[PDB]
């Protein structure tokens, strides 16, 4: 999930919808611990040690980007 | 509490919503696209198939298929994709929680209802459902218990006479003319003027041309005489690439094939003669009350002037001493949905649903005895 | 359809 | 950890580096020189052949050969010398440790890819590699998933339309005009003014003249009228021996042959008409989105005013009602490398590489099915 | 006495002659060349443009233009040059003395017929003329009153079903695939093997390669498996400069795009599926009699094995219990001419001509009502 | 043609 | 190349 997120940061015209689509592609049916929420195409569920937690994609690309220009 | 879903599968537009709201909150074309070009860029999120407005947006790179033709579902996996997309994406409602109400044209195969019911119970696990006749719902929508409904969508046209809520099943007429084959006729006549629309996307462009520029002539011969003798009738339309195309007598000449199906090469009479020949199958005591109500439904009845042409030539066919009145409310494109929204919210209707208990007991065969 | 028309 | 090498063979400049850094740290001409004069001094360390900047420094005494002509590798032993020089001398990296990513123009022979792969696996023993289309990488470099890329290096020019990451392979246009034959045209037009540049070193001098003093006229006839009637347009350049040479209308007149290939005697239309005739091969629904992005790439698109000339005459050809937009970032000379540097660093791409296991199983034939 | 001229404009070959002789005595390509190089020698008799076999002989120095593209005449002055050359040079007959019979593909613009008639009456002053459908003439040529004609020239392909002399105009299918775009596909696939054919003369060389070495595979996958696994299928051809070129799977792979138009990137089905989908538009009582006659016409149907491939996959699509019969006479390249030669010599036909009296009275508009 | 195709 | 052009 972090690897596909760091890919989608540099990918051209990356967005939270296409990142989510890459998530569903890679892990929707290959892993028991990753699940898609029934009614939404913008969120995903991870079964952690404690509990299942549902994450919204809508923030992550803005929050994940750092790049600092040396001139600044 | 719990409110039925109301869904009309049509051809072209799907329109769906909740019972007792006044217009459908999901409307989109019943179209499935699959990409046909070799994908080059790695890591694009490229997708196996698109549904509805997605497949309209990307239609340049897609083969577009309609899973319903003449009200018959030809391709079932794509129809399951369209319902899956409708419930989860468009309405965002889980189908286990809601009875579902589904709409069909008359005189079409039984297997279509058996499969629609097997799918709604087995895959969606819908708790209860019903299958309703398109024409019957237009009376609920127009506030009447009597009339001969004329309905035309994409695909099938049908007449259904109803008198005080009794259908007259020996008098039901069905015709495959309407709506899509008008577009395949417009594409053929436009070639005469030097425009060529072959691909499934160009068919959607011609559909938009038809919806904007076509109208029905009061007299087809007088207007062909006028349009041969002038430029006054001629309109121009701007293609999505910014080309501009100019359209002459073709725009009235396309919907005239509703009244003269021999243009496309059918052997049956126009909608006015199937309407009159449907009233002639009703017993003489009720004909007075059918001539006083004719209800138009579905998008192919939206052409400007189609009501006054219908009334004119039915008034030519009918006996001289009677009111002929054509009823064509401006909202009529949604009338079958509004009528199903009314029907599904009645309290008397809550005993009509097929419940999963009954489907489990009797199998999908039950639909024929319980439904119409 | 199954016989007459194409669908 | 391990980072792919990214190499673009071009014609003229080699440019190479590591994936995920932002500009190539090796850039040098793809040129091989062999000494042609009788060597006199004993004990000089004289050497059989020179590569890259060595052969530029000594070019007075060398015959200079280009091993790549019109994107086709004509001479393989010199190409192996250029790769050996790139990996060992320029990057100082052992190729066994790094996947390598290699770039090629579309529509060139398959034997070129088969040999490039056979060499990279057998002699270098590179663990994994891939062969990428030059034009596709300029979209990665310009941050887009849609557009018609126009690319011109030395040698081949090609157009490749792409829409949301799908190529349209029937619409790919390729033209052999660009870059070297502009130099062989400049050498021919300079003779009218009394300058003679015959040797392969003098061709490199004329290449430097072309890169400094040439520019594209907005209107070719107005500027020929001006330059016939004035000295105002005239610039002078200092040869390596300190002679000074003066260049008039020739400097704009040389790159006009990109838009009028009949000057050199080709029978095909200019890059603007191959761009328009490439958009005309795309289906009408997407053309609006190709006119809204045109991406220039490669050094032959660096002439001053080539963007505004392209936009002017494409806006002449296109339908009147559309935005034509030419995108020409100042960095565009490196765009194919920057795009391959982005591509090779994606995580989704790590399954795309041809691995030596697969080459051993299937032989070099595999490249056609696995690569584009 | 007086005998009608019969002329079929096609694309590529013009073929023309007198009614009631059995083969055309003028045949030549419908091509116009204009010289593009600076003429040097004074006093050479150098000429502004060349037509037909002249432009084939000198094609090294000429730009070659086709004035007809996809059965539409795009350039009218060159078409007038081709007719002037046909009547005066090839037939050496003054057109005022003879009715003229002219041939056209179905479903093409009306302006093409209006201009053809305005030119034949006003400039040539032909006393009477007629415009005939290409497909209809192949039945006259093959001795039948019933069948679904499949016709492919250069440019347009079309199917026209006819039953006892009645056309079925709603079932006419037209496809732009045939013949020229096979050559533009062959030029693209030959580049894969390292041969480059760009100029309009090199296109004529590739057309001759296609006419000699191409053939249709019975099974396309088995033969690609064979040609990947052997040299046995491989043929070599000698270019006009005495180079020799070697052609492998490309030779069967080029005409397979007739059955899989997605290769060139069309969205429509192959000629076999447009034939079957044309028979499906005919009423069920006549289909038995269309399956029992399929008539191939025009030069693009000359490939070896195209009949047995057509019969094989149509026999795959059709219901199992019927004769499928493909009729493909060895003369079929001339069938449209032979059929027009028969038609123009009937006595019943002498009332069909448009006479100049009628053109003077009604103007060129008459062609639509009098002709088909 | 005048729209769809090039002729 | 091998036919049309020199490379
Ligand atoms: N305003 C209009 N004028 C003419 N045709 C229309 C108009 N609106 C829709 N149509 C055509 O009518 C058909 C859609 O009718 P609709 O009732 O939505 O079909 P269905 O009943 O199958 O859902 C389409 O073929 C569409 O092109
Ligand atoms: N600033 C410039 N102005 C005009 N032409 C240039 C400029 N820089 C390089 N060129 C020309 O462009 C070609 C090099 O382009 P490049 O993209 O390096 O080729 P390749 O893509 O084959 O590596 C050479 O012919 C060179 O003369
Ligand atoms: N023996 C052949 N095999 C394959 N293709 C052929 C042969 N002869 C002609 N052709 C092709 O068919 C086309 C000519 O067909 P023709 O019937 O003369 O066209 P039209 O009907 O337009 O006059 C050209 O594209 C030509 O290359
Ligand atoms: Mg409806
Ligand atoms: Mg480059
Ligand atoms: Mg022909």
């Amino acid at each position: 999930v972090l690897d596909l997120l760091d890919e989608e940061c540099k990918m051209p015209k990356g967005s939270d919808d296409t990142w989510a689509q890459k998530l569903y592609n890679t892990h929707l049916n290959k892993c028991a611990l990753f699940e898609k929420p029934r009614l939404s195409n913008k969120a995903f569920i991870i079964k952690h040690f404690a509990d299942k937690v549902e994450y919204q994609c809508e923030g992550f690309l803005e929050k994940n980007k750092d790049t600092v220009y040396e001139e600044q | 509490e719990t409110t039925a879903l109301v869904c009309d599968n049509g051809s072209g537009l799907v329109k769906a919503g909740f019972a007792g709201d006044d217009a459908p909150r999901a409307v989109f074309p019943s179209i499935v696209g699959r990409p046909r070009h070799q994908g080059v860029m790695v890591g694009m999120g490229q997708k196996d198939s698109y549904v509805g407005d997605e497949a309209q947006s990307k239609r340049g790179i897609l083969t577009l298929k309609y899973p319903i033709e003449h009200g018959i579902i030809t391709n079932w996996d794509d129809m399951e994709k369209i319902w899956h997309h409708t419930f989860y994406n468009e309405l965002r409602v889980a189908p286990e929680e809601h009875p579902t109400l589904l709409t069909e044209a008359p005189l079409n195969p039984k297997a279509n209802r058996e499969k629609m019911t097997q799918i709604m119970f087995e895959t969606f696990n819908v708790p209860a459902m019903y299958v309703a006749i398109q024409a019957v719902l237009s009376l609920y929508a127009s506030g009447r218990t009597t009339g001969i409904v004329l309905d035309s969508g994409d695909g099938v046209t049908h007449n259904v006479p109803i008198y005080e809520g009794y259908a007259l099943p020996h008098a039901i007429m069905r015709l495959d003319l309407a709506g899509r084959d008008l577009t395949d006729y417009l594409m053929k006549i436009l070639t005469e003027r030097g425009y060529s629309f072959v691909t499934t996307a160009e068919r959607e462009i011609v559909r938009d041309i038809k919806e904007k520029l076509c109208y029905v002539a009061l007299d087809f011969e007088n207007e062909m005489a006028t349009a041969a003798s002038s430029s006054s009738l001629e309109k121009s339309y701007e293609l999505p690439d910014g080309q501009v195309i100019t359209i002459g007598n073709e725009r009235f000449r396309c919907p005239e094939t509703l009244f003269q199906p021999s243009f496309i090469g059918m052997e049956s009479a126009g909608i006015h003669e199937t309407t009159y020949n449907s009233i002639m199958k009703c017993d003489i005591d009720i004909r007075k009350d059918l001539y006083a109500n004719n209800v138009m439904s579905g998008g192919t009845t939206m052409y400007p002037g189609i009501a006054d042409r219908m009334q004119k030539e039915i008034t030519a066919l009918a006996p001289s001493t009677m009111k002929i009145k054509i009823i064509a409310p401006p909202e009529r494109k949604y009338s079958v949905w509004i009528g199903g929204s009314i029907l599904a919210s009645l309290s008397t209707f809550q005993q009509m649903w097929i419940t999963k208990q009954e489907y489990d007991e009797a199998g999908p065969s039950i639909v024929h005895r319980k439904c119409f | 359809w199954x016989a007459x028309c194409p669908a």
